[PDB]
Protein backbone atom coordinates (compact mmCIF):
# COMPACT_ATOMS: atom_id res chain seq x y z
CA UNK A 1 0.00 0.00 0.00
CA UNK A 2 2.87 2.30 0.87
CA UNK A 3 4.93 1.39 -2.30
CA UNK A 4 2.01 1.91 -4.76
CA UNK A 5 1.11 5.01 -3.37
CA UNK A 6 4.65 6.73 -4.07
CA UNK A 7 4.46 5.33 -7.29
CA UNK A 8 3.71 8.11 -10.52
CA UNK A 9 1.07 6.17 -12.69
CA UNK A 10 -1.87 5.20 -10.11
CA UNK A 11 -1.31 8.43 -8.69
CA UNK A 12 -1.40 10.12 -12.48
CA UNK A 13 -4.77 8.45 -12.84
CA UNK A 14 -6.28 9.50 -9.53
CA UNK A 15 -5.33 13.19 -10.40
CA UNK A 16 -7.54 13.52 -13.50
CA UNK A 17 -11.09 13.92 -13.12
CA UNK A 18 -12.20 14.52 -16.02
CA UNK A 19 -12.33 11.23 -16.85
CA UNK A 20 -15.37 9.68 -14.10
CA UNK A 21 -14.66 6.75 -14.46
CA UNK A 22 -10.41 7.04 -13.36
CA UNK A 23 -11.40 9.04 -10.61
CA UNK A 24 -14.05 6.89 -9.27
CA UNK A 25 -12.30 3.39 -9.19
CA UNK A 26 -8.96 5.11 -7.66
CA UNK A 27 -10.46 6.79 -4.57
CA UNK A 28 -12.47 3.63 -3.79
CA UNK A 29 -9.20 1.59 -3.96
CA UNK A 30 -7.24 4.37 -1.49
CA UNK A 31 -10.87 4.35 0.90
CA UNK A 32 -11.34 0.55 0.72
CA UNK A 33 -7.69 0.18 2.87
CA UNK A 34 -8.25 3.18 5.15
CA UNK A 35 -10.85 0.83 6.81
CA UNK A 36 -8.32 -0.94 8.16
CA UNK A 37 -7.22 1.28 10.97
CA UNK A 38 -2.87 0.55 9.88
CA UNK A 39 -2.93 2.07 6.04
CA UNK A 40 -4.30 5.15 7.92
CA UNK A 41 -1.18 5.97 9.13
CA UNK A 42 1.04 5.07 5.75
CA UNK A 43 -1.57 6.57 3.37
CA UNK A 44 -1.66 9.89 5.19
CA UNK A 45 1.94 10.23 4.29
CA UNK A 46 0.98 10.37 0.17
CA UNK A 47 -1.81 12.72 1.57
CA UNK A 48 -0.41 16.26 -0.25
CA UNK A 49 -0.48 14.33 -3.64
CA UNK A 50 -4.30 12.82 -3.97
CA UNK A 51 -6.25 15.16 -1.22
CA UNK A 52 -6.24 18.46 -3.33
CA UNK A 53 -7.99 16.51 -5.95
CA UNK A 54 -10.32 14.96 -3.55
CA UNK A 55 -11.14 18.40 -2.86
CA UNK A 56 -11.56 19.59 -6.14
CA UNK A 57 -13.86 17.22 -6.71
CA UNK A 58 -16.07 18.47 -3.94
CA UNK A 59 -15.55 22.14 -4.75
CA UNK A 60 -16.82 21.82 -8.13
CA UNK A 61 -20.00 20.06 -6.88
CA UNK A 62 -20.91 23.13 -5.48
CA UNK A 63 -20.59 25.53 -7.84
CA UNK A 64 -22.20 23.52 -10.50
CA UNK A 65 -26.19 23.91 -10.22
CA UNK A 66 -28.25 21.01 -8.54
CA UNK A 67 -31.12 22.71 -10.85
CA UNK A 68 -29.99 21.04 -13.97
CA UNK A 69 -29.02 17.57 -14.57
CA UNK A 70 -25.45 17.17 -16.30
CA UNK A 71 -24.65 13.46 -16.48
CA UNK A 72 -20.88 14.54 -14.94
CA UNK A 73 -21.90 15.16 -11.02
CA UNK A 74 -25.10 16.28 -10.09
CA UNK A 75 -28.15 14.83 -7.99
CA UNK A 76 -27.65 11.37 -10.07
CA UNK A 77 -26.38 8.33 -8.86
CA UNK A 78 -22.75 8.85 -10.40
CA UNK A 79 -22.30 12.29 -8.81
CA UNK A 80 -23.64 10.64 -5.68
CA UNK A 81 -20.94 8.19 -5.01
CA UNK A 82 -17.66 10.60 -6.30
CA UNK A 83 -18.78 12.65 -3.29
CA UNK A 84 -19.40 10.07 -0.96
CA UNK A 85 -16.06 8.64 -1.85
CA UNK A 86 -13.82 11.54 -1.28
CA UNK A 87 -15.68 12.37 1.66
CA UNK A 88 -15.38 8.95 3.56
CA UNK A 89 -11.35 8.60 2.72
CA UNK A 90 -11.02 12.00 4.12
CA UNK A 91 -13.16 10.98 7.52
CA UNK A 92 -10.86 7.76 7.99
CA UNK A 93 -7.96 9.21 8.62
CA UNK A 94 -9.31 12.08 10.69
CA UNK A 95 -10.43 9.67 12.76
CA UNK A 96 -6.77 9.11 14.51
CA UNK A 97 -6.60 12.21 17.36
CA UNK A 98 -3.34 14.29 16.05
CA UNK A 99 -3.92 13.92 12.19
CA UNK A 100 -7.09 15.78 12.64
CA UNK A 101 -5.43 18.72 14.31
CA UNK A 102 -2.56 18.46 11.24
CA UNK A 103 -5.50 18.70 8.49
CA UNK A 104 -7.20 21.71 9.82
CA UNK A 105 -3.76 23.61 10.16
CA UNK A 106 -2.61 22.77 6.65
CA UNK A 107 -5.81 22.06 4.72
CA UNK A 108 -7.68 25.47 6.45
CA UNK A 109 -9.87 27.17 3.32
CA UNK A 110 -10.48 23.96 1.32
CA UNK A 111 -11.82 22.17 4.97
CA UNK A 112 -14.10 25.50 5.51
CA UNK A 113 -15.93 24.28 1.98
CA UNK A 114 -17.41 21.15 3.83
CA UNK A 115 -20.51 23.85 5.54
CA UNK A 116 -21.55 25.36 1.71
CA UNK A 117 -21.87 21.04 0.12
CA UNK A 118 -24.61 20.13 3.22
CA UNK A 119 -26.38 23.25 2.04
CA UNK A 120 -26.60 22.55 -1.33
CA UNK A 121 -27.34 19.14 -1.09
CA UNK A 122 -30.55 16.91 0.05
CA UNK A 123 -28.29 13.82 -0.22
CA UNK A 124 -28.09 12.43 3.14
CA UNK A 125 -24.59 10.45 2.15
CA UNK A 126 -22.95 13.74 1.58
CA UNK A 127 -24.34 15.93 4.18
CA UNK A 128 -23.98 13.13 7.15
CA UNK A 129 -20.43 13.06 6.15
CA UNK A 130 -19.29 16.81 5.90
CA UNK A 131 -20.92 17.60 9.35
CA UNK A 132 -19.38 14.40 10.96
CA UNK A 133 -15.87 15.42 10.13
CA UNK A 134 -15.65 18.79 10.92
CA UNK A 135 -17.02 17.46 14.53
CA UNK A 136 -14.33 14.89 14.70
CA UNK A 137 -11.88 18.07 14.42
CA UNK A 138 -14.07 20.32 17.05
CA UNK A 139 -13.62 17.42 19.50
CA UNK A 140 -11.99 17.65 23.04
CA UNK A 141 -9.54 14.59 22.20
CA UNK A 142 -7.67 16.57 19.34
CA UNK A 143 -5.04 18.59 20.00
CA UNK A 144 -5.10 22.34 20.00
CA UNK A 145 -9.20 22.14 19.49
CA UNK A 146 -9.59 25.74 20.99
CA UNK A 147 -7.71 27.30 17.53
CA UNK A 148 -9.17 24.86 15.35
CA UNK A 149 -13.04 25.98 16.86
CA UNK A 150 -12.09 30.02 16.47
CA UNK A 151 -11.11 29.30 13.31
CA UNK A 152 -14.10 27.35 12.13
CA UNK A 153 -16.76 29.77 13.48
CA UNK A 154 -15.17 33.22 12.83
CA UNK A 155 -13.65 32.67 8.90
CA UNK A 156 -16.42 29.83 8.07
CA UNK A 157 -19.50 31.22 9.33
CA UNK A 158 -19.78 27.99 11.38
CA UNK A 159 -22.06 29.73 13.91
CA UNK B 1 -40.61 51.68 6.11
CA UNK B 2 -40.54 51.81 2.74
CA UNK B 3 -43.55 53.72 2.48
CA UNK B 4 -44.75 51.16 0.11
CA UNK B 5 -47.91 49.77 -0.23
CA UNK B 6 -48.66 45.22 0.41
CA UNK B 7 -47.81 43.80 -3.00
CA UNK B 8 -49.65 40.08 -3.68
CA UNK B 9 -49.79 38.66 -6.71
CA UNK B 10 -49.40 35.07 -6.77
CA UNK B 11 -47.21 33.61 -8.37
CA UNK B 12 -44.68 30.32 -8.07
CA UNK B 13 -45.12 29.63 -11.94
CA UNK B 14 -41.87 30.60 -14.14
CA UNK B 15 -43.78 30.83 -17.62
CA UNK B 16 -44.56 34.45 -17.19
CA UNK B 17 -42.22 37.32 -17.69
CA UNK B 18 -42.67 38.22 -13.68
CA UNK B 19 -43.00 34.53 -13.23
CA UNK B 20 -39.15 33.74 -14.31
CA UNK B 21 -37.76 36.96 -12.81
CA UNK B 22 -39.17 37.35 -9.45
CA UNK B 23 -39.31 33.69 -8.82
CA UNK B 24 -35.86 31.45 -9.62
CA UNK B 25 -35.94 28.78 -12.40
CA UNK B 26 -32.93 27.53 -9.49
CA UNK B 27 -33.99 25.25 -6.77
CA UNK B 28 -34.90 26.60 -3.18
CA UNK B 29 -32.74 25.77 -0.38
CA UNK B 30 -35.15 27.09 2.72
CA UNK B 31 -32.18 28.34 4.82
CA UNK B 32 -30.11 30.28 2.43
CA UNK B 33 -33.36 32.58 1.49
CA UNK B 34 -34.40 33.28 5.24
CA UNK B 35 -30.33 34.49 6.01
CA UNK B 36 -30.33 36.84 3.15
CA UNK B 37 -33.10 38.49 4.82
CA UNK B 38 -32.02 38.08 8.52
CA UNK B 39 -29.34 40.00 8.40
CA UNK B 40 -30.29 43.41 6.38
CA UNK B 41 -33.74 42.83 8.38
CA UNK B 42 -31.22 43.30 11.92
CA UNK B 43 -29.44 46.47 10.72
CA UNK B 44 -32.92 48.09 9.55
CA UNK B 45 -34.60 47.90 12.62
CA UNK B 46 -31.59 49.24 14.78
CA UNK B 47 -31.52 52.02 11.78
CA UNK B 48 -34.90 53.26 12.04
CA UNK B 49 -35.21 53.77 15.92
CA UNK B 50 -32.11 55.93 15.85
CA UNK B 51 -33.06 57.92 12.79
CA UNK B 52 -36.10 58.72 14.77
CA UNK B 53 -33.77 59.32 17.72
CA UNK B 54 -31.55 61.55 15.95
CA UNK B 55 -34.71 63.45 14.13
CA UNK B 56 -36.39 64.22 17.64
CA UNK B 57 -33.09 65.73 18.87
CA UNK B 58 -32.29 68.54 16.10
CA UNK B 59 -35.39 69.33 16.09
CA UNK B 60 -35.58 69.92 19.60
CA UNK B 61 -32.48 72.14 19.73
CA UNK B 62 -32.86 74.20 16.09
CA UNK B 63 -36.12 75.26 17.81
CA UNK B 64 -34.21 76.08 20.84
CA UNK B 65 -31.13 77.63 19.06
CA UNK B 66 -33.18 80.70 17.97
CA UNK B 67 -34.76 80.77 21.72
CA UNK B 68 -31.71 81.07 23.76
CA UNK B 69 -30.57 84.02 21.80
CA UNK B 70 -33.82 86.33 21.89
CA UNK B 71 -34.05 85.56 25.82
CA UNK B 72 -29.77 86.73 26.04
CA UNK B 73 -30.75 90.00 24.20
CA UNK B 74 -33.95 90.73 26.31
Amino acid sequence: VEKLLKNNNLINILQNIEQMDTCYVCIRLLQELAVIPEYRDVIWLHEKKFMPTLFKILQRATDSQLATRIVATNSNHLGIQLQYHSLLLIWLLTFNPVFANELVQKYLSDFLDLLKLVKITIKEKVSRLCISIILQCCSTRVKQHKKVIKQLLLLGNAL
Amino acid sequence: KHDIKLYEGDTDKYLDGSGELYVPPSGSVIDDYVRNASYLEERLIQMEDATDQIEVQKNDLEQYRFILQSGDEF
